[PDB]
């Protein structure tokens, strides 16, 4: 299972 | 709102041809301010006339006295030259010792 | 997928504990407290994964078992009467809100010496007085509606005069009818 | 019954500078002081002889009060022809006037404040003291400041204090002048206004204070002008009546003046 | 804090409508919610910058919602319905953890306008069975007849706005229970020391703020056009 | 003695 | 002069603040007027009057008859209300402008139920400075002596409040740059 | 509400023009301008009536010159500015002239040579482990040293989010070298937690100060860096030891 | 040790429409799951035998997070041309990885996160899981949002408990072909690269996992490798090879150490 | 910025002149992702040559395997045709059944 939530740069 | 003058002219003391006086011209329930006072000495402007400071009365209507030291003589001719923004000409009124 | 008392009371003073169940959680899923104080915007106060967490506002306390929760309001206050929402968000790239019932709160005053009493309050512009005054009761008494429908009765509401220090309970009665008259306004009131 | 009023004048002059601003102080009847900004002093000063002693901080005072009235009544020249719409070309006039009163006794009787602009009632201190009066939609706006200030309470603070005891101060200070009486002088003039026609006038002169009633009666329609100043504190008046021929006799005139013991009776005497 | 505006909004059937608001500065998320009639606040929509991230909420093609500044944000009802009638709540995060709301658009979308009503308020003077029974004075004041309930209602001791000794109803009554269309009413107390009431002739003013049409929305009925506006009930302090 | 304060329109 | 004041008054929070001040050659159209300054950020209007009692959200003005004295109430001190506090007379002008007094500065005392008195020594991150000492968890009637040693600092007492746990320290901060020096001894006792 | 002012510093030479802004409560006919030069207590500038001034009784001389032309923001321009103008310049607006507003002050320092400007060091100190059994709590103590003039805002800051409960910093700041003046300050503050969430390793520490030096405008010169207004800051980690 | 590793991939096409982004899952050296939006089905889907049981749950759930990644994603190419001053013209590359570890125990090792901007490291969340380290002038703005954020503690979050937690459940799902030893099968090969020289190749070939250890020994030593490839079934093939005098390759022997190897095997090369 | 591509082509099992069997290219190390490959009979690209999903090793640089099912023959010759971003002309790579 990926990363559920990821980076705002 | 604009109001007409009224205009008395009159002397201080009871005229007698020959004791010193003072000729008035009182101005009164005149609306706005502007006003132009002369008095006259033979269809002639006087230059040195006192007048009262600016008042008005319970309805805003103004007032001013305008008065020169004059002796009142047999044939001499006294005058009083009002003009106001209500006056389409100069409105003048003759001193009569009577009034 | 979060259930909580319908409302709850706290005497002011001391502490709240709002019970919240949440028996169907993961890992990924986080537990979050929000609040109401009226209507006005949603607040944040606290929210917790697995260990206990404490900031300015409040306490999070989440059971090993992780099903239940329980905020707690250190001192409560006539502030924090509101609707207090326990909301459980998985973590995503939005983290939305699904807003449950809620616990509504209730912080009574405590009146330690009231003196219940009805009063009448004279109109200017009158001959109509047309308003009843029912002060200085309990918190514990509540106050029915007329069920007459021609005389209107409001809601107790708190008053706090916080100079003086003195807090007294209030509420209104009105009637446009003929036969008018206090008393017999707050009727079926404990 | 005396009082302190101040009538001041604010006039828009939109060809020239600032607008022209004049103040001007009365006890009773006896004016004591003035302000004109467009003057050789931009200051207050006397204008009675027992005003000409109050010394530097009385007028460094009242100074301060009158600039700065009239810097006050620029702004207000300015926004009530904002309110109004009006254009700046045209020249538009600001009236305030104010007055304590002291009653059969030496204390506070009434006291009022009002401001006209353009010889129109605008915002209207009432009765109590404590409300305004706005005559027009847009004195409304400016009421909403004053209420909203609580003017009501700083005004009555001038009026129900300090007024009184500055009029009261102001009596002892012109006694000698203030607080005499001056009954009128009253004669009766005729003049034959034709043959069968003539004109019948009662006099009074210098008399203080200007309150009087002349009246005519018949064991009856007569002509007045308005009391007049006599240009030394005093004040003169007549009225008239256009009478038969003969039988001026039966006409009496009647002289109510405060200075006189009891009201004053004339006939023609010639 | 997030800046919504209006605070208030009154439309007609078919009308449109746009809300406004600005997230707290430097915030990437800015969310809206709302709570329409009956339901619980529901999530709208998700922006990430001036990019639409989560529209899972948004009812249906009438309700369209743009940040292209990447700042503030706009919705617009179009046509506005019935059932539209509710609180639209828009919310600022940083984090994504903690959303900052704004105080919400309030919005009433009604069924002719000719049902809206201003308040009626009155002040009542306390009673002096009170003043000597405590050593206080409880004021009342009633705002009555006023449709829809978007009124504020604030204690003005003279000029300065009182808060210590006041409480008002959170929900105001319908008068006329039963009927829909009902006119509302709302009550408030500020109670003061039974001297500070009777002693100066200080002034009491229970000021009620009513939204309703704008100058725009037309009119017709013989009555006054309904309008937002202040209305306002005053007394004075009585020694007697 | 003028009043020392005046109405701001 | 115009108005005279004590240059500062101690009150003990939760118990009543009375501030007086004196205006005897004060007029009738001169009001009583009070401000204050929470440090040095905007001056605050709290409270005025005339000649009578006035009471408002904050504070009660208590004018003397005479009208010479005044005395400014603070019902139940607070940690807020310590600041300097400026008793103002404004005779009625057009301006109304504000001429500042040197002011009475009120410190309100925490009351501090269970006092603990301590000398702890901070390290630095990133360290061998371990440079800092504090005295904390004191009275607040305890007074903080400062240096002498002027190649060693000592800080004024700080009030410090974790309302949601409801608790109160006083802090006073020392450190030197002379190494070998001791926080046990700082505090001079 | 409230009245506005900017910039809530400024540090200049002396000869080099600022100008002072002030936002009044929005409706306020009347804007005030005061002002404390150092060592003598506040006192009243000028009085605006709407754009029109009203009372400039206050105002120093020519070098100060104040407009509210758009009868809503005020300026207020020192030109040139010199030493003994250092001081704060409070802001007022009233409506009914007896409450008056105050702003939260300009902040003025006008100096000799901008070559004595210097921005704080700053250090976080950890928690003694004595306390934290002691009391079962942490007070963290933070340092800002070797910074003039003194216009430094310390804040406190626990992940990312700026923390208020548990804090107290110094009201003055002291002078290091006492005796000597053009002397570099120095400024001390606490942050008081429970020992739990400081012995939590997770959680992040931030002693932020804020100074302010010499604008981008400002030439310099010298060997060292520009001392710039910038945010100096420490950290510190969490340590179940 | 096992790993769960995911390899996200976005590219602008300014020409075209939105980036192209393509989501990789491997277990060990096993792809299981991938994502690519341009594609028939804008969803996750199995890329492995093992997956293809997974109830639609699992598919809706891990399609939402990559399209949602994408979208962010979409946003964040655009940022970071705003930060570096480049121009829409330009296409460009956006890459996010992240990977936990379980040691022999079966506990989690160590996880691992990073981002890069065309193809240079831009931000890395650091060893400690708690703090990022900014390669450049502009990551260190992002960092300033996912420090303030705590982006680490919800990445720590991923990395520590779900991310094993799926591990595990995968390598019990995939158990008869992940947690399966293949070893090499090992030959030698020979060319004469000229007249006096000569080359010896050793080969190993069908053997997963693709961890392995050719080394060429002489008795009383310079080998040429080539990057591990794969067959195309799951298993991989690697040769070292070393020049050696012509005639003299007995001295030279191969030794493949593979860990579905009893013992590490030697070759020679067959006459 | 930009790293050329490294080509190995083979066979998934050992190369039987007679024996179905898939051909192999694997194209690696390379940046950007844009690249382009096909597998040659004799020259002639051909048709349903699948390739693996987009990946990238610990250094950021991408990885494909091109693939089709292919017989090899005694006298048949296969290649791998690579063009990218690095490339100023297509590279061709030949399958050496020993390497």
């Amino acid at each position: 299972v990926m990363a559920p939530r990821t980076l705002i740069a | 709102i604009q109001r007409t003058p009224k205009i008395q002219v009159y002397s201080r003391h009871p005229a007698e041809n020959g004791k010193s006086n003072f000729l008035n011209c009182y101005v009164s329930g005149f609306h706005p301010s502007d006003i132009e006072v002369d008095l006259l000495k033979n269809g002639e402007r006087i230059e040195k006339v006192e007048h009262s400071d600016l008042s008005f009365s319970k309805d805003w209507s103004f007032y001013l006295l305008y008065y020169t030291e004059f002796t009142p003589t047999e044939k001499d001719e006294y005058a009083c030259r009002v003009n106001h923004v209500t006056l389409s000409q100069p409105k003048i009124v003759k001193w009569d010792r009577d009034m | 997928k979060t259930t909580q008392p319908p409302s709850m009371d706290v005497a002011e003073g001391r502490a709240a504990n709002l019970p919240c169940n949440h028996s169907t959680i993961s890992g990924n899923e986080y537990v979050y407290w929000y609040r109401q104080i009226h209507s006005q915007g949603p607040q944040y106060i606290i929210h917790g994964l697995k260990n206990n967490e404490t900031n300015e506002m409040a306490s999070l306390i989440i059971t090993e078992d992780r099903k239940s929760s329980t905020l707690i309001l250190p001192h409560a206050t006539l502030r924090d009467t509101a609707v207090y929402y326990c909301i459980v968000v998985r973590s995503s790239n939005t983290g939305k809100l699904i807003f449950g019932q809620g616990t509504t709160l209730q912080v009574k005053p405590d009146i330690q010496n009231p003196d219940p009493a009805v009063y009448q309050l004279r109109d200017s512009k009158s001959s109509d007085k047309s308003v009843c005054l029912f002060t200085d009761f309990d918190s514990q008494t509540n106050v029915s509606q007329s069920k007459d429908s021609d005389v209107y009765i409001t809601d107790k509401c708190v008053l706090d005069m916080r100079s003086m220090d003195f807090k007294s309970n209030s509420a209104v009665a009105w009637s446009n009818k003929s036969d008018f008259a206090c008393a017999n306004a707050f009727n079926n009131s404990i | 019954s005396h009082s302190l009023k101040y009538f001041h004048t604010s006039v828009s002059r939109p060809g020239r500078g600032e607008p022209r601003f004049i103040s001007v102080g009365y006890v009773d009847d006896t004016q004591f002081v003035r302000f004109d900004n467009d003057a050789a002093s931009p200051r207050m000063v006397p204008r009675a002889p027992w005003m000409e002693q109050e010394g530097s901080e009385y007028w460094d005072r009242e100074t301060r009060s009158a600039r700065d009235t009239a810097q006050i009544f620029r702004v207000n020249l300015r926004t009530l022809r904002g309110y109004y719409n009006q254009s700046e070309a045209g020249s538009h006039t600001l009236q305030w006037m104010h007055g304590c009163e002291l009653g059969p006794d030496g204390r506070f009787l009434r006291g009022y404040e009002q401001c006209a602009y353009d010889g129109k009632d605008y915002l209207t201190l009432n009765e109590d003291l404590r409300s305004w009066t706005a005559v027009d939609t847009a004195a409304q706006i400016s009421e909403q400041k004053s209420n909203d200030a609580s003017e009501a309470e700083h005004q009555r603070a001038y009026l129900e204090d300090t007024c009184v005891e500055w009029l009261h101060k102001y009596l002892e200070k012109g006694k000698e002048t203030l607080l005499h009486l001056e009954p009128p002088k009253t004669h009766v003039t005729h003049h034959p206004i034709s043959d069968h026609e003539a004109t019948l006038r009662c006099w009074a002169l210098g008399f203080y204070p200007a309150e009087i009633t002349l009246t005519w009666q018949q064991d009856q329609d007569t002509e007045l002008v308005e009391t007049r100043p006599a240009g030394d504190g005093t004040f003169q008046k007549w009225a008239a009546v256009v009478v038969p021929s003969g039988e001026e006799q039966r006409y009496t005139c009647h002289v109510q003046h405060e200075g006189l013991p009891e009201p004053v009776t004339l006939r023609w005497k010639p | 804090g997030v800046t919504q505006f209006p605070s208030h909004s009154v439309i007609e059937k078919g009308q449109t409508v746009t809300l406004r608001c600005d997230p707290i500065s430097g915030h990437d998320n800015l969310y809206w919610y709302r709570r329409v009639m009956g339901k619980e606040i529901k999530f709208l929509l998700h922006f990430v910058k001036e990019s639409k991230q989560d529209e899972s909420g948004m009812p249906n093609n009438r309700f369209l919602a743009e940040r292209t500044g990447g700042t503030y944000s706009t919705l617009k009802v179009q046509p506005a319905e019935l059932e539209d009638s509710g609180v639209y709540f828009c919310a600022s995060s940083q984090d994504r953890d903690t959303q900052y709301f704004g105080p919400g658009t309030r919005l009433t979308v009604l069924e002719d306008l000719k049902n809206v009503f201003p308040p009626e308020v009155a002040v009542f003077e306390p009673s002096e069975a009170e003043i000597s029974h405590t050593q206080k004075a409880t004021l009342v004041c009633l705002a009555t007849g006023f449709y829809p309930d978007h009124v504020e209602l604030s204690w003005w001791v003279n000029g300065k706005e009182v808060h210590s000794g006041v409480c008002t109803d959170p929900q105001p009554l319908k008068e006329q229970p039963a009927l829909n269309d009902s006119r509302y009413a709302l009550s408030s107390r500020l109670r003061v020391s039974a001297t500070f009431w009777q002693n100066p002739r200080n002034h009491f003013r229970c000021q009620v703020q009513f939204y309703g049409l704008s100058e725009n929305d037309e009119w017709t009925q013989d009555r006054a056009k309904p309008v937002t506006q202040i209305v306002s009930a005053e007394a004075w302090g009585r020694a007697d």
